[PDB]
């Protein structure tokens, strides 16, 4: 009995000290009479430290705490795909149980050395800029960065949109997010039809710092499932750095002495164990793969700040946004300088790397001269060949929101722009020229379309400058 | 009779409590093997290493993987002596973790092979050899302004995604394949993705016959991040020692063993250091570092890549590890966001081997001058930065011509950064580099624009990409 | 000569306005960069202070 | 015993810091830095020792040159504070003068000798 039932000694934001359980584990999920669950964290000689997963409000001291047996653990399967859950897998949207029948461990080890896999196949997010100049493969960790209110979500939400006719099942984790965004963003997906692959963890901003901190572990455990049983899983982390200032929290609650910023030494550790779970399997192992892409927000910029820099040395390369370019209306406003993707170039297909090959530099070369051109005289090739085309890019590389692109469409659409089949037409109407050109390979392309489909590379140059000339020659300038 | 009790479970710290009089001493390894009774407990195989006696028949322990599952008292037994590890020609091809246990699925390794603990006291003061020699690698920044030194310490200081991994491979790829002696590569505390694409890479290069790996990345917990670096130190010191044959050594990444010191440090009770480190960061650094050395039976080379957090060189982890070098390699974030790599800063970089009697007085003489006239161009950024070119006299509108030549220069192509450009790269011998220098110095080169300096290679190549460009 | 009087003046008047500009600019970073130095030295002279309290 | 003996420390930081490190050990409060209270302390007394003796004394000396490392340039830190308030004067070596050609590095304007003149001869003062 007493080595499994305990009394609780102290309560106090959100840490509970309590005497007895002899018998309790490290990790083991533990139960008060209120109903609220707990995590213990420290076996002390006469103690138990219980981090407490919910209201602390009900718990008071000489209340009843009683053993689980288990290991933290979360639900999984099938039922949980289009439901909303805590970071305790228990429903959220007010639909019924869920009907899970396996559960995981939060704290899981990572694939081996020789259980991994190079990134060899595309994901495509649907967004030109993305997958013209940053590529993501599947089993990449691309981590998203950028101040607040330069459209990190609507990324993320368009990727997750544009999964609906590949193979892919998505996951949403939110931390530290207002409630209203989060019930607005299931309103769009549902209205896209992305629930019928999509699962949501929410851990609102009025929620205990210990969900907080818990939540991307669940999404990660959930997406492990799928992932060994050979299936491919995208997980998005709506903002680290709310786990990280609630992790912050939490050991400054407990009285560890802290580092620069305040912020504790495993800070790094944290992070790293939770994005080293994502991985592309070997063959041996079923070939199943596992996408992240975590979020950061930065303060005026700054990258060189701690949290960031710690985030930047885990992951495969970073997406850079950047204010100002949001702010001039250039959406999404990616910054192409120092934007990278390590793993990508061997995740995109033969027609996407022969016309995006040099539009990263050219878009950097243009961008560093359109500063140093607003004085002294200019040379007729900077005016033409740079200036131009640049300004061309950037107008085609613009796009509306929750409106993806299939990757034909943008390699056609690239492939025209390279070519200078774009150099005469005005400035001002190059968006327009792209929606309608759309229009018309859906009736005299299509062959192109297939062809890129079926080949993943791209046709003969002949029948495509002719298509081209063809749609040129009906378009007005107005 | 060598039996204790689990005592207290915290994190990465357990304290265990023996009997009177049988404690074991400290750097000892426990073993804790332990099978569930019922549903309510899981099976358990941990090791753990004795880090302080606490008293009242007490010791405080660092485990080596997760203590999740532990129970207060549970049976610990102790082995009598530190973590020992294979040593040999075993260990040859073959990939280990922290505890010398092999993870490539080859085979396990034979129990009686010799095994050797992983802690020993460092070479003394008359063991030591000091002669300098020069390591050509084929980089032109490095072998002009800081060469390396044969059988010395190097170091690579940078940032976060500056290029420090892909200078490493850079070295590897130039130097391993033509070395003839034994490679160890430790990977303490970075990506696992890295790790297996190094091994696939030394597969199928062949270098792998030669090369024994130890991991222990950043997924590990802090113990085994503590340990992996003397691992794969016990295995060079065996190459150096009893066979006298020189190695080769690479750490991935070194400051994360003073890391995962810090995150230890304040579970065992220590009261925090400056920044929060531990208090024993000097000490504990100096006792890894001193280990590696080249003797008079045998010679280690090592190249050792240090991170700098949130690009602060006066962090104390990267100022402490400064005084074990003999030459280092700084690399800044301004000059890799102006394009210009491998990025290394041309001013911070230091070599005891810049000396006349070791490299020439040519070549003395050249990188000297390529100094001063940097160190100019830097003084002069403010008047640049505010009033303009216009206003700087003749002497210093030259100064700034050929200096931006000079840094653009510096810039290499990589065989390794071919994946990313698509551009074969180029090895420069460093005779070619110091030619190319005094006739840079020379303003032989000022009617050339400064576009064609980068990413080059040699001096010709500069000549064909500025008559590629039309001039 | 009076042509070229004139275009010196205006040379220099807007040479003078580039230079304020530049200024203004280099102001405007250092005063982030001031901020974060700031807020750096605050905290770690809270942590000094607060870890003097707890060594008692 | 009447001779003449100079004494050179290489690093006075480095002791300042294993001072520290065994002081944190001994779980003595810590100051500013994490640095024992009594850090200044510690340097003054090591070098008062160092002194021309008089005649009565027997006539002898000793010369000690503590060296003292900077970070970045910074002068304003704690232990070179401390440091530069003990002794007689100071010897500035900076990077830029390095680099610039001139070495040794020896800043003149910043260097001061508080004895100087005494310690010279009759043609090096003229
Ligand atoms: N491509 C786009 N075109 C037009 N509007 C856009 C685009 N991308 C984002 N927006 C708008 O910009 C605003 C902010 O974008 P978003 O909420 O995605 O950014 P965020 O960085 O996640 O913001 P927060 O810090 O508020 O969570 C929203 O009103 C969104 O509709
Ligand atoms: N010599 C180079 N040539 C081209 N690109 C480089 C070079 N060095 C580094 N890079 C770019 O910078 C990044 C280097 O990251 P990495 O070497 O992993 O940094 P760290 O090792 O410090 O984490 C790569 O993604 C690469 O695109
Ligand atoms: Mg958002
Ligand atoms: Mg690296």
């Amino acid at each position: 009995q007493v080595s499994d039932v305990g009394t609780v000694i102290q309560v106090g934001d959100g840490i509970a000290r309590a005497h007895g359980l002899d018998n309790v584990m490290s990790g083991e999920l533990v139960e008060f009479a209120n109903g609220v669950m707990g995590m213990a964290l420290n076996l002390e000689e006469n103690n138990v430290g219980i981090v407490i997963l919910g209201p602390y409000t009900g718990i008071k001291e000489g209340d009843e705490v009683r053993r689980t047996g288990r290991i933290m653990e979360v639900p999984v399967g099938e039922a949980l795909i289009g439901r909303v859950v805590n970071p305790l897998g228990q429903p959220v949207d007010g639909l019924g149980p869920v009907e899970t029948t396996e559960t995981r461990p939060i704290e899981s080890p990572a694939p081996g050395v020789m259980d991994r896999r190079s990134v060899h196949e595309p994901l495509q997010t649907g967004i030109k800029a993305i997958d013209a100049l940053v590529p993501i493969g599947r089993g990449q960790r691309e981590l998203i960065i950028g101040d607040r209110q330069t459209g990190k979500t609507s990324v993320a939400i368009d990727t997750i949109i544009n999964q609906k006719d590949q193979n892919m099942i998505s996951i949403y984790v939110a931390i530290g997010q207002k409630e209203s965004t989060v019930r607005t963003v299931v309103e769009t997906l549902r209205k896209h039809g992305a629930l019928d692959y999509t699962i949501v963890v929410t851990a609102s901003a009025s929620q205990p710092a210990p969900l907080l901190f818990l939540a991307p572990y669940a999404g990660v455990a959930m997406g492990e499932y799928f992932m060994y049983k050979g299936k491919h899983v995208l997980v998005v982390y709506d903002d680290l750095s709310k786990q990280a200032a609630a992790y912050r929290e939490l050991s400054l609650l407990l009285r560890r002495p802290p580092g620069r910023e305040a912020y504790p030494g495993d800070i790094f550790y944290l992070h790293s164990r939770l994005l080293e779970r994502a991985a592309k399997l070997s063959d041996a192992k079923g070939g199943g793969s596992l996408t992240a892409l975590p979020f950061v927000e930065t303060q005026a910029g700054d990258i060189s700040a701690y949290i960031p820099t710690n985030v930047i040395s885990i992951t495969d390369g970073q997406i850079f946004l950047q204010s100002d370019l949001f702010f001039s209306g250039v959406r999404p406003a990616i910054n192409a300088g120092l934007s990278v993707s390590r793993v990508g170039g061997a995740a995109q297909i033969k027609a996407m790397k022969k016309v995006a090959g040099t539009l990263r530099l050219d878009l950097a070369a243009y961008r560093e001269l359109e500063a140093f051109a607003q004085f002294g005289s200019d040379l007729d090739k900077a005016t033409q060949a740079k200036l131009a085309r640049g300004a061309r890019t950037v107008e085609v590389l613009k796009q509306d929101l929750h409106q993806p692109i299939p990757v034909e469409k943008q390699v056609l659409i690239i492939y025209a722009l390279t070519r200078g089949f774009l150099d005469d037409i005005p400035v001002e109407d190059v968006r327009r020229f792209e929606k309608e050109f759309y229009l018309f390979l859906d009736q005299n392309g299509q062959h192109l379309l297939e062809h890129i489909r079926t080949t993943k590379d791209l046709p003969n140059e002949d029948d495509l400058n002719k298509a081209i000339e063809a749609f040129k020659k009906t378009f007005v300038v107005s | 009779m060598t039996r204790g009790r689990v005592i207290q479970v915290m994190g990465p710290v357990v304290d265990v409590k023996f009997e009177n009089g049988h404690l074991p001493a400290i750097y000892n390894a426990l073993k804790i093997q332990h099978k569930a009774r019922n549903e309510n407990e899981v099976d358990i195989d941990l090791t753990l290493e004795v880090a302080l006696h606490l008293g009242d028949d007490t010791v405080r322990t660092i485990a080596m993987a997760s203590t999740d599952g532990l129970i207060r008292g549970m049976e610990v037994i102790d082995t009598g002596a530190p973590i020992s590890v294979p040593v040999g020609e075993v260990t040859l091809g073959r990939v280990f973790n922290v505890l010398g246990e092999p993870i490539d699925l080859e085979g396990d390794i034979p129990a009686d092979a010799r095994r050797d603990p992983i802690h020993r006291p460092a070479p003394k003061f008359e063991e030591l050899a000091t002669e300098v020699e020069i390591l050509e690698t084929g980089i032109k920044v490095v072998d002009l302004l800081a060469p390396y030194i044969k059988g010395g310490k190097i170091g690579l200081f940078g940032g976060a995604g500056v290029g420090k991994t892909v200078l490493i491979q850079e070295l590897i790829h130039n130097i391993a394949q033509e070395h003839g002696g034994i490679s160890v590569f430790a990977g303490v505390g970075e990506r696992t993705r890295e790790g297996n694409d190094l091994y696939h890479e030394m597969k199928d290069s062949g270098v792998i016959s030669k090369t024994a790996m130890v991991f222990g990345q950043m997924n590990e917990p802090p113990g085994a991040r503590m340990r992996v670096a003397l691992t794969g130190l016990t295995m060079a010191e065996y190459f150096r020692d009893e066979q006298g044959q020189d190695v080769l050594l690479f750490i991935d990444n070194i400051f994360r063993f003073t890391q995962a010191g810090s995150e230890v440090s304040a579970l065992l009770g220590r009261m925090p250091s400056a920044v929060g480190y531990q208090p024993t960061l000097a000490t504990e650094m100096g006792q890894l570092q001193e280990r590696i050395t080249s003797t008079a039976k045998g010679s280690i080379t090592s190249i050792q890549a240090i991170y700098v957090p949130a690009d602060d060189y006066t962090d104390p982890a990267p100022a402490t590890t400064f005084s074990h070098l003999d030459a280092t390699t700084n690399l800044e974030r301004k000059l890799a966001e102006m394009g210009i790599y491998p990025a290394v800063d041309p001013l911070a970089s230091t070599s005891r081997a810049l000396a006349p009697e070791i490299v020439g007085e040519e070549h003395y003489q050249v990188a000297r001058k390529v100094q001063q006239t940097l160190q100019r161009y830097k003084e002069l950024q403010d008047i640049i930065a505010i009033l303009g070119m216009d206003e700087l006299s003749d002497e210093d509108k030259l100064v700034v011509h050929r200096a931006r030549r000079i840094q653009f220069f510096l810039s290499q192509n990589f065989h390794v950064a071919e994946q990313f450009t698509g551009q074969p790269g180029s090895y420069v011998p460093v005779k070619e580099t110091v030619r190319g220098f005094k006739e840079i110095l020379e303003g032989k080169y000022d009617h050339l624009p400064e576009d064609a300096f980068r990413l080059v290679g040699r001096i010709e190549e500069v000549v064909e990409k500025a008559k590629a460009m039309g001039v | 000569l009076l042509d070229a009087k004139a275009s010196e003046h205006a040379a220099r008047m807007t040479a003078m306005k580039n230079a304020t500009d530049n200024a203004n600019e280099l102001i405007r970073t250092l005063t982030l960069s001031y901020n974060r130095a700031r807020q750096a030295a605050i905290t770690q002279e809270i942590t000094e202070i607060v870890a003097g309290a707890n060594a008692l």
